[PDB]
């Protein structure tokens, strides 16, 4: 009887989150924002289509900076482009070619790579001899890694198939703190701007808060009935958009963990690969199933233009720190900027 | 333009014909699905530290097959079963033996209904409308004996035929084509094999062969 | 009377001819990528429809006025140009039917002898071999006047003298690598595609794959049934009119001029047949 | 098991006695940030062409 009073414990104390989250919402922000200026339509048309790939392309991450970005795909490369010229620097061969992440640190100076081998690829873009060359090689994770978003030059966070976030080190390769309390497996990763906290999605419809330094979950949230896999921070730091296989997209703060505004329309029904925002916040960019990619008033909820022209489904897609343009990418081997 | 950007031109055309004739022998790099049930005679099949997906690089009358056994992927089969678009065929090693004995340490499914229905789950895939499916059943020596004691009313308590090898395989045939639910597009090859049994690379040959042949009447305009 | 029908139908094959040859070139240049290897022989396909669908007005108005006003300026190119179609068009639609016989009795070796460079390199061999054909009836061109109606027209550069047994050799040596080795490695390569989709497990079913092996059947037996129905009497009529001797007589003349609305109507239907039957312009037009 | 009952409910218990404030100020700062920074984004308005170097 211990269990199932312990299970009745954890019950009411679930409702009385809920209760304190109910009465704690005195408004909504549809209210707030409909005597606001609307966005007119976002007729973004491509400027660079990063051709080259011969293969499925599933992760995309930019730097600090535009002009460089890192691109995964299965064929066993992971090309560096040059996105202003359409020039590409580097082309990094895989042990394994099976790779669904992979970012770009903000130094600039490693990058990652992961997928269903359950190990994360790190190489050092500079080196003395000239090449690319393996620092780290990360493993540990019993599933498939799923999202290798960088702390800084030398820790790492990688989201996992056995429903556990993990920080790592580069000089030793094991894990610092591992993040436990995800049901479901585990395909989001988002880091916060002031590299304190991220928050993560996973297939139980369930966001969780985690801070880096001593490693728990600070608040969770379940307002999706689907797999989550698109998350990312709004700019601020202190909300957070969360994209699912729903056909819907929602977004959440990190100050009452509530359902601030949904982003769903009848039209689509498909669901999304990717969600990230631009550097005002305004506008949310969702990815989906539809052969295109859609905007979103993050405010407003209301569509503020179709960036349509991907041959197939897109799977990432990011805007630059500067707020400068989107590169899509898609399963048809392209990757597309957008201004 | 400058002397820097053309120099970055000129490397970036010479690692565009690098990764072009790196990825040209993808084509014919042909690549097998290969997965099944736990210790249902896939480990014997291969013969023929990740702690995920193994690589075996093997090769038939020069046609460099890849399989990949997913025998070590213990998360959720749906989110990563997409990016196996470009596979060719579906290797499904299931064991005839494992027709009576539920799990040998617990009562609460037989190995052979968990097997029907992985093999209903990954037959009729969205992803997997074209890819034809290479069946195998392996390990028939233990099953010869096996059938002599054992009737089929373990198994299914819907047989009401004859307690003998032969109607056995040609029945556990039947239930595993039945299976699949469109059979215009979709052609699922099945052989017959022992633990120590050849003739296992001509069969995963001609099957490749064939659907090679479907997919150059494809792209031809044909097909 | 006679003539106002037949020139407004030749008229009208000319217009839809170059309509459906100029939208195949728009949407295989525009729409639809350029990588499969039977889409550059599609292409090939139609360049040289194009290039010999502007002869039609020539040989329109030289039915009409029985001569012509064009002097050596261009008979010349017309006539170089129609052997380069010639040659190009069957030793394409010769390479085709290899290109499906290896892709379906040798799919092993398909996916080696079926890159798009080498596809190239096989094409560019065949325009050389037309192009030599080419630049032999560009240098030996030239017109004559005949003495009873003292009309003209462009043909081989061959005087009365010793020529003649040349001029045979040479009309029997095109006849043969024409409509000998060519059609025999059509059919050939065509019936043993059929008979090693006998033996296949994804083709040879009852429900759906056998009408599907049908229906690629009598698409290869209609493609071969329009190029050599209609481009054949063509052949019958020269070498008749090569062996011995034919003079101008009227019966002559209408059939060379059906002759020739054949193997026009062939060239006008070959955009039209293959953008609506290839299937890949199906899948991407949908 | 228990042991995981017993982790979850203090992890819960964890996550109930957090500070939770008025939804309708997160709003209101989130429109803020969002005006505050309308200026500073190419997305919103477009850059002319001596600006944007995706040209
Ligand atoms: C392909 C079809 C439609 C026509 C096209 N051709 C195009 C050139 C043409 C209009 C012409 C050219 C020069 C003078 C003249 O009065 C007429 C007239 C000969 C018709 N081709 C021919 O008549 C070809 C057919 C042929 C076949 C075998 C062979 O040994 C030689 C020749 C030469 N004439």
């Amino acid at each position: 009887s211990e269990l199932d009073q312990l299970r009745q414990e954890a019950e009411q104390l679930k409702n009385q989150i809920r209760d304190a989250r109910k009465a704690c919402a005195d408004a909504t922000l549809s209210q707030i924002t409909n005597n606001i200026d609307p966005v007119g339509r976002i007729q973004m048309r491509t400027r660079r289509t990063l051709r080259g790939h011969l293969a499925k392309i599933y992760a995309m991450h930019w730097g600090t900076d535009s002009r460089l970005l890192v691109s995964a795909s299965q064929d066993g490369k992971l090309i560096i482009w040059d996105s202003y010229t359409t020039n590409k620097v580097h082309a990094i061969p895989l042990r394994s070619s099976w790779v669904m992440t992979c970012a770009y640190a903000p130094s600039g100076n490693y990058v990652a790579c992961g997928g269903l081998d359950n190990i994360c690829s790190i190489y050092n873009l500079k080196t003395r001899e000239g090449n690319v060359r393996v620092s780290r090689e990360l493993a540990g994770h019993t599933g498939y890694l799923s999202c290798c978003r960088f702390l800084d030059d030398n820790q790492i966070v990688t989201s996992s198939g056995d429903t556990t976030c993990a920080l790592w080190d580069i000089e030793t390769g094991q894990q610092t703190t591992t993040f436990t309390g995800h049901t479901g497996d585990v395909m989001s990763l988002s880091l916060a701007p002031d590299t304190r906290l991220f928050v993560s999605g996973a297939c139980d419809a369930s966001a969780k808060l985690w801070d880096v330094r001593e490693g728990m979950c600070r608040q969770t949230f379940t307002g999706h009935e689907s797999d989550i896999n698109a998350i990312c921070f709004f700019p601020n730091g202190n909300a957070f958009a969360t994209g699912s296989d729903d056909a819907t997209c929602r977004l959440f703060d990190l100050r009452a963990d509530q359902e601030l505004m949904t982003y769903s329309h009848d039209n689509i029904i498909c669901g999304i690969t990717s969600v990230s925002f631009s550097k005002s916040g305004r506008l949310l960019l969702a990815g989906y199933d539809d052969f295109n990619c859609n905007v979103w008033d993050a405010l407003k909820a209301d569509r503020a233009g179709v960036l349509a022209g991907h041959d197939n489904r897109v799977s990432c897609l990011g805007v630059t720190d500067d707020g400068m343009a989107v590169a899509t990418g898609s399963w048809d081997s392209f990757l597309k900027i957008w201004n | 333009l400058s002397a820097e950007d053309k120099a970055a031109v000129e490397r970036s055309k010479m690692i565009d014909r690098n990764l072009r004739e790196d990825g040209e022998k993808a084509a014919r790099e042909v690549k097998l699905l290969l997965l099944g049930a736990g210790e249902s005679g896939k480990s014997t099949i291969v013969k023929q530290k990740t702690t995920g997906i193994v690589e075996t690089h093997f090769t038939f009358k020069d046609l460099h097959f890849k399989m990949f056994d997913v025998g070590g992927q213990r998360s959720e089969r749906k989110k990563w079963i997409h990016c196996f678009e470009g596979v060719t065929a579906i290797i499904f090693c299931v064991a005839l033996s494992d027709y009576d004995l539920v799990l040998a340490e617990d009562e609460e499914m037989n190995r052979m209904h968990e097997s029907m229905k992985l093999f209903d789950s990954i037959c009729n895939n969205k992803w997997f409308t074209d890819t034809s499916i290479i069946l195998f059943l392996n390990k028939k020596d233990l099953f010869e004996e096996k059938i002599k004691k054992s009737p089929l009313t373990i198994c299914y308590p819907e047989y009401a035929g004859s307690n003998t090898y032969e109607e056995a395989a040609a029945y556990i045939q039947c239930q595993f084509e039945d299976l699949n639910k469109r059979k215009d597009t979709k052609e699922i090859y099945t052989h017959f094999t022992c633990a120590t049994d050849t003739k296992n690379v001509q069969f995963v040959f001609d099957a490749v062969t064939d659907v090679i042949i479907k997919n150059n009447l494809k792209d031809c305009g044909l097909f | 009377a006679i003539p106002v029908i037949i020139t407004a139908v030749y008229s009208v094959v000319f217009v839809v001819g170059l309509v459906g040859n100029s939208l195949v070139m728009f949407v295989i240049i525009r729409y639809t990528k350029m990588k499969t290897a039977t889409n550059i022989y599609i292409f090939n396909l139609a360049l040289a429809d194009a290039l010999v669908t502007t002869t039609m007005p020539f040989q329109s108005t030289v039915y009409l006025m029985n001569s012509w006003p064009f002097g050596d300026v261009l008979c010349k190119i017309v006539i170089s140009i129609d052997y380069y179609n010639m040659f190009t068009s069957i030793f394409t639609l010769t390479m085709m039917s290899v290109d499906r016989y290896i892709a379906v009795c040798h799919p092993v070796k398909a996916l080696d002898f079926r890159t798009p460079l080498k596809a190239k390199i096989i094409n560019i061999c065949i325009w050389l071999l037309s192009s030599s054909v080419g630049i032999s009836a560009i240098v030996l061109g030239g017109t004559k006047v005949r003495e009873d109606v003292d009309v003209i027209e462009c043909s081989l550069q061959f005087p009365d003298d010793d020529y003649s047994w040349w001029d045979l050799f040479m009309k029997i040596c095109v006849f043969i690598f024409a409509f000998v080795i060519p059609v025999l490695i059509i059919i050939v390569c065509y019936t043993l595609m059929i008979l090693r989709l006998k033996s296949v497990r994804l083709l040879s079913g009852s429900r759906e794959k056998d009408r599907n092996l049908r229906r690629i059947t009598r698409l290869v037996l209609v493609v071969v049934a329009v190029f050599v129905v209609c481009w054949t009497p063509i052949h019958i009529f020269i070498l008749v009119e090569a062996l011995g001797s034919t003079s101008h007589s009227t019966a002559a003349l209408s059939s060379y001029y059906f002759c020739i609305a054949l193997g026009y109507t062939n060239s006008s239907l070959n955009p039209i047949l293959y953008a609506f039957l290839d299937e890949n312009f199906k899948r991407c037009f949908r | 098991s228990i042991a995981q009952a017993r982790k979850l409910v203090e992890q819960l218990k964890m996550e109930a006695n957090i500070d939770r404030i008025k939804v309708s100020k997160a709003a209101a700062d989130l429109m803020a940030y969002c005006e505050a920074h309308a200026k500073e984004d190419p997305l919103l308005t477009p850059v002319p062409a001596s600006e944007n170097p995706f040209r």
